[PDB]
Order: structure tokens, then sequence, then C-alpha cells
């Protein structure tokens, strides 16, 4: 199994609207999108980025 | 109710009783087989029907004073 | 079992080859052509088939007619059985 | 050598000054004979009609098709027939150009 | 069949309705032939259709992909990890209204 | 021209799957599944 991110026909900034809108709330996007920002994700990513110097 | 119950002859006044419910699904039944065994070579003859559905939550039931 | 478990290679037709592409041309020739050519001179093929159609039986009799005598001994005397067997076939006997 | 022109685009709008711009290439084909009821000039002579449509083709780019070119009875219908826009985007581009709800998104393959 | 298939009983997903109602289905996939003729309706859809329905649920994201395809195909998924595909092959545009409708009110 | 099915495989599997969980050889063989299945239905 892997993440429906990878997966085919995926948009975030739409995944993220239908989000609230589903719920019948008015999310900010800006606060929205942060919840989902965890803390181990920030550190893999930079050590990606790291390994494969940009 | 735990220690009282009302009856209808036949219905329960509009008054006396509320009951309420949401629509959530709007769906098909699985596929029913029908098979009638005539004179002939059946299996490629089968048919097949769906019954539209329809699932509803009861989200409450309130009784109001007026039995007197 | 009885199926073929790869794909068969892919079927590549060429729309636009020369006959193709000239597919129909001079059909008209006669309506066209002050009628000098009908159309049924077009046709390729069997002598005993050229311009003409019919069942069978009807084919059979006419190419015995037409190439008869120059068909080999073996295949002519199919063709004497084969409208035999057709003429009772196709009279309902 | 030739060099083939670059492809043409389809899209055209009318000109806010069509109907002067007309009424000035009629002039010239049909004379100041009749400027009365220049829209109503019969268009049956083909070499008057040829050297209008040809103008208008040359200046404004848009030609009348061989399917419409019997439909131009007069000059009214010429003018007709320039006051229609035409549009040269692909479908993509325009069901894009069309506002699309936040949860629509269109994927073009081609 | 019933000793032939499988069962289950009669269930909502997250208690839906209890407290509010939320629309199951989140994602439609379309995959539509610009060129093709079983893809005639769900081009037509794409055209005078799907951005009413996008509207009116603003909850589904829709993605249609316009690629060549000899079967065009509308991917239904929902909230509980359901996927549902189906075909919109040679279908024309109330046929393939009926069943985005359809796909929309399931759990 | 010569005309041969060639998807006579998926015509079975049609009869077939509603015959797994019959008992004995009526769950695999052809000829005898689909007489269990008419049956069935």
């Amino acid at each position: 199994p892997v993440r429906r991110s990878e997966k085919p026909n995926w948009d975030y900034h739409a995944e993220i609207q239908a989000f609230g809108h589903r719920l019948q709330e008015n999310f900010s996007l800006d606060l929205l999108k942060t919840a989902f920002v965890n803390s181990c994700y920030i550190k893999s990513e930079e050590a990606k980025r790291q390994q494969l110097g940009i | 109710a735990d220690n009282f119950t009302l009856l209808g002859k036949p219905l329960l006044g509009k008054d006396l009783v509320r009951v309420e419910a949401t629509v959530i699904e709007k769906t098909e039944s699985w596929p029913r087989i029908i098979m009638r065994f005539r004179k002939r070579k059946n299996f490629k003859k089968k048919r097949i029907v769906t019954t539209p559905q329809t699932v509803l939550r009861i989200n409450s039931i309130e009784i109001a004073p007026c039995l007197l | 079992i009885g199926i073929r478990l790869t794909l068969p290679p892919p079927k590549v037709v060429d729309r636009w080859n020369e006959k193709r592409a000239m597919f129909g041309v001079y059909d008209n020739i006669g309506i066209l052509g002050n009628f000098e050519k009908h159309p049924k001179e077009l046709i390729r093929g069997p002598i005993w088939l050229r311009g003409w159609k019919g069942n069978e039986l009807q084919r059979c009799i006419r190419k015995r007619k037409m190439v008869g005598s120059r068909m080999f001994a073996d295949d002519l005397h199919n063709l004497n059985k084969r409208i035999r067997y057709l003429y009772k076939h196709f009279n309902r006997h | 050598i030739l060099v083939c022109p670059p492809l043409r685009s389809r899209a055209y709008t009318p000109p806010e000054d069509l109907q002067s711009r007309l009424e000035s290439y009629v002039k010239e084909v049909f004379g100041s004979s009749l400027p009365s009821n220049w829209q109503d000039i019969s268009l049956e002579d083909s070499r008057l009609k040829f050297n209008l449509l040809a103008h208008l083709a040359d200046d404004l780019g848009h030609v009348v098709p061989n399917s419409r070119l019997h439909q131009m009875c007069r000059v009214r219908d010429v003018l007709d027939f320039y006051n229609v826009p035409i549009q040269d985007r692909s479908k993509f581009d325009e069901l894009s150009a069309s506002n699309l709800p936040p949860n629509l998104k269109i994927t073009w393959s081609y | 069949t019933a000793r032939g298939t499988p069962s289950r009983f009669l269930a909502s997903v997250l208690h839906n309705g209890l407290g509010r109602y939320v629309q199951q289905l989140q994602r439609l996939s379309f995959s539509v032939s610009r060129d093709g003729a079983s893809s005639r309706g769900a081009r037509e859809f794409v055209e005078r259709e799907v951005i009413d329905f996008a509207r009116r649920n603003p909850g589904v994201v829709i993605y249609v992909n316009s690629r060549p395809c000899c079967v065009p195909r509308v991917v239904a998924e929902y909230l509980n990890g359901a996927v549902r595909e189906e075909s919109i092959h040679c279908k024309s545009v109330e046929e393939i209204s009926t069943l985005v409708q359809k796909l929309a009110d399931q759990s | 021209l010569r005309n041969r099915v060639t998807d006579r495989y998926f015509r079975i599997q049609e009869v077939l799957k509603h015959a797994r969980h019959f008992r004995g050889r009526k769950n695999r063989c052809y000829r005898l599944a689909v007489r269990t299945v008419i049956r069935a239905f």
C-alpha cells in the first residue's frame, strides 16, 4: 500500500478545499494546511534535500 | 417509554408525537436473480433486477403533553 | 487452455497504401465515360464469374458450361457430382 | 525557394467600424450611384460580388466560405456575416477559459 | 445467490446523519477520449454537465483526464476507502448524469 | 472466412463462479455445474 497523494488524480490544494466544504466548515486554508504538517515530515524532507544537494 | 405507552386508534395525533428522520444514503440493492425453469436452456436466460433503496436515520422521537 | 497467454503481434494496417487509396476509382467509367465501358468489365476473377451472380447450383452449372472442357478429370468428376447433388437439394427431392 | 507563410489564426472579432468600412468598400466596387439603401444592393453580378468579398477578405482577413457564398444575396447579408465573431481556441482552452469551480480539475493528455 | 455471496448488516459510516450529514463521495475521476465514438456521451457530459455538478457538490473533487481510450470510465472514491469504477462507454449524457448522481448519493 | 469462438473461457466462468461453493465435481466441471447452478437459481 502507498499514499493516495502518490497515486494518479491527486491535487493537494483541491483536496484541502474539499475537506472543509465536505464538513460544512469555513476553514482558513493557511491554518488547515499547517494542521497536516507533522514534525516528522519536516525532518524527513530536510534529510532528503541535504543528501540530494540542490 | 420505559413506564408508559401511547396507542393510536389507529394513528396517534400529530400534536402528541413527532418522529423525524434524515436521508443518509440513496442506493440500489444487490443483484437479485430471477430464474424460471421453463422448457428450454435456462441459464443464459437468467434475469437480474436491482431495486432502488433509501437509508433513513431516525433522528429523534418527541412527545408533547397533549393527552388531557 | 484454449486461450493464448500472450497478446498477438499488433496489427498495423496501412490505410493509405496504393490499393486502398485508389479503391473505387473508375467504378463510374460508364456514367462518366460515355458508356464506352461498363463497370462490370473492371471485375477481375474467374472467367465464369465476371459480372454475374448466382447460387451454388447456378455457379456450378455455369462453371461446367464455360470451362468444363478445360477442367482436370478429378475436378470435373467432382463438379458433375456436385451439380447432381445440388440439383436434388435445391429442387426439394 | 518558396517559404510557406505561417498558419493563420481563425479567430475573428467584428470591427466596431465595420459598417463604415463596408460602406466605403461598397462605394468603391459599386460606385456612388446609389448611396440610398446601400445595404440593399444586390450581389447577383458575379464580378461585383467577387470584388466586394475579395476586398473584405484581404482587409479583414476573414472570408465567406464556399458553403455561405450563395447566401450573400445582398450587401446586408455580407454585413451580417462579418458581425459574427469566430473563436479559434481548442476545447481544452475553452474548458479552462470558462471559470471552473475549485474542485474541478481538467488535464489534457494530448 | 445469498449462500453464494457475502453479506453484511445495515450500517453507516461514522454514524453519518446523527450529528450532521457528510457526503461520503469525495473523488470522481473521469477518463474521456478526445476522439472516440464511445466517449461521445462523456465528452458532452464534460461540456455541459460536469461544471454544474462540481458546483453542486463542493465536497467532491472531480478530475477529468482527456486521453486516448476505448472504454471511458469514472472512478468514484469514498471516505471509507471504497473505490468503485464504472464504465460510461457509449452512454448518453442523461445516462451518465444518472450514474454520476447515483455515485454521489451512495455511502 | 472461418470463425471460431475465442472467448469460450469467459462464457464458462460465468457459470462456474456460481458453483465454487458446491460440493464435488459440480463445483468445477461445467456440464455438471450448469445443471446444479440452474437449480440453485
